[PDB]
């Protein structure tokens, strides 16, 4: 399941799962992803 | 000495039964109703005839 | 999305208010409809 963590996007309930799990808004969540992978061109997550 | 009494079990039976005695003599024949319910609609009483 | 951005206290008070208003609506629906006509269920207490 591909998950949209793009700063500028509303995504699946799954994005929301990430949001409650980490207590973060969409913006900082995107930053967090960028700290995870700097080569990730789009806010997509393998979900693994 | 044997006793036969027509009185209803306290509750509806006794009411029906009391109607039977007041308004008809013994040996009389008539219709009675086993199950009485309060209506889902049109009722505010929690009471039944 | 709104719920996700909450600390545990607001979360607890959320599940609380939800369950309360819910029990209210669910019970008054189960009294008004879906209740077997035999039992005289005309009040909340009677539902209890």
């Amino acid at each position: 399941e591909e998950i949209d963590l793009n700063s500028g996007s509303t995504g699946d309930w799954r994005k929301t799962i990430l949001k409650r799990a980490f207590n973060i808004d969409d913006v900082s969540l995107f930053r967090l992803l960028k700290i995870t992978d700097h080569d990730n061109k789009d806010g997509k997550i393998k979900n693994n | 000495k044997l006793r036969i009494i027509h009185n209803g079990y306290e509750g509806q039976k006794r009411n029906q039964c009391n109607l039977m005695n007041k308004y008809g003599k013994l040996g009389d024949k008539f219709i009675v109703y086993t199950s009485l319910g309060v209506n889902p609609n049109n009722s505010s009483n929690k009471l039944m005839f | 999305v709104l719920t996700a951005g909450l600390n545990s206290q607001q979360a607890n008070t959320l599940h609380a208010f939800l369950d309360e208003s819910r029990s209210a609506a669910l019970s008054t629906y189960y009294i008004r409809q879906v209740a077997k006509a035999a039992a005289a269920i005309k009040s909340r207490d009677d539902l209890y």
